[PDB]
């Protein structure tokens, strides 16, 4: 998927024309830029020593978020049935990617408690990595649902090495020998064609024997009874079913859980809006930045737009 | 061919089976023919 791409700036630094015009009327729309933010302030602050664990925490919360978008985009997409959750079904806090990245009102009593952040935001990546958990246990899952899938009916389709009671004639024996006359009663034919079948008898062990594995190429023995081995096809059938399944329904919740992460993942980037407040400017929440996915051109339009505040 | 040789091992077993009843039936009919001399030592002596 994409990793986080927001903008660094207070209210005080704001880079558009106007200290209000980061949200609209800003030089952006001419240049095209998807930037758009609106302010959601927490209740309080912390202090200096608090805002600077704040961003020393920023970083595994960082982290934490990496990890989270990059499980979204691998567990979900591999199944090959579950990124059928678009941007309006993982919508991040209720918004699409379109409003989403427009606004932070994911800091809402949801996942922080709507007060001063210093724990709220430890609050909010707990719920976040048990969101991550359950996305990993859907995962695990999937795997257990995958190792059901490709089950005994990956072996041979009868009258070969493996699985050959499939195929079979069902005093005789499986042979289904690929490329006699006795006392016994040899003159028979059996079934056991997928392969060819020769002439047998138990009734005396030379022409079974010659029949079987005395001379040429050895047949392959198989389970006398075919019932067990539909039995087994009709078993891999409903499991890799399952499997199929699970890669569209259980990985359904999966990619709920995934549009979960991205609202988790967004309440972060609020919080984050104000850990860069904190940092470029008061310890009050109040940030001008913006976030979205910009081309290179914008970009570096955005950054000599703000090299009054270059890092 | 061998299918009425199946009958004729099946009847070899069971004439051996037989055979081997009837050796044990005269042994059987001993153990209580004979030795009775013993039992009633304690059946009826004791009296």
């Amino acid at each position: 998927a994409s990793r986080y791409w927001v903008v660094s700036l207070p209210v005080q630094n704001s880079a558009a024309s106007v200290w209000n015009r980061l949200q609209e009327q800003i030089s952006k729309h001419s240049f095209d830029t998807p930037l758009y933010r609106f302010n959601i302030p927490n209740l309080r602050v912390g202090t200096l020593d608090s805002l600077l664990a704040l961003s020393d925490d920023l970083v595994k919360s960082n982290s934490f978020v990496e990890s989270v978008s990059h499980k979204i985009r691998r567990q979900i997409e591999e199944l090959e049935r579950v990124s059928g959750i678009e941007s309006s079904s993982l919508s991040v806090d209720g918004v699409p990617v379109d409003t989403y990245l427009t606004r932070f009102v994911w800091d809402e009593a949801k996942y922080p408690t709507m007060s001063p952040l210093r724990e709220i935001v430890d609050g909010i990546h707990t719920l976040v990595a048990k969101i991550e958990d359950d996305l990993k246990v859907r995962v695990a899952e999937y795997n257990n649902v995958r190792s059901q899938l490709n089950a005994i009916n990956r072996k041979q389709s009868g009258s070969l090495a493996v699985r050959d009671l499939s195929n079979l004639v069902k005093l005789v024996t499986l042979l289904a020998v690929v490329p006699t006359s006795y006392v016994v009663p040899r003159s028979s034919k059996l079934l056991y064609e997928d392969l060819y079948t020769v002439t047998l008898f138990g009734r005396v062990a030379d022409n079974f024997r010659i029949a079987a594995r005395e001379k040429g190429f050895q047949i392959r023995d198989f389970e006398y009874s075919s019932e067990a081995q539909e039995s087994r096809n009709q078993e891999l059938e409903k499991l890799v079913h399952d499997q199929e399944s699970l890669r569209s329904s259980l990985l359904q919740w999966c990619y709920t859980s995934y549009g979960e992460v991205f609202s988790s993942w967004m309440h972060f980037c609020a919080v984050r809006v104000f850990a860069e407040s904190i940092l470029r400017y008061g310890l009050p929440p109040s940030f001008l930045a913006c976030v979205l996915a910009p081309s290179v051109k914008g970009e570096k339009k955005v950054r000599s737009i703000l090299e009054e505040l270059c890092g | 061919q061998m299918v009425r040789f199946i009958r004729q091992e099946a009847e070899e077993k069971a004439n051996e089976i037989s055979v081997s009843a009837e050796e044990e039936f005269n042994i059987e009919k001993l153990q209580l023919v004979e030795a009775e001399k013993k039992k009633i030592r304690q059946e009826y002596e004791r009296k």
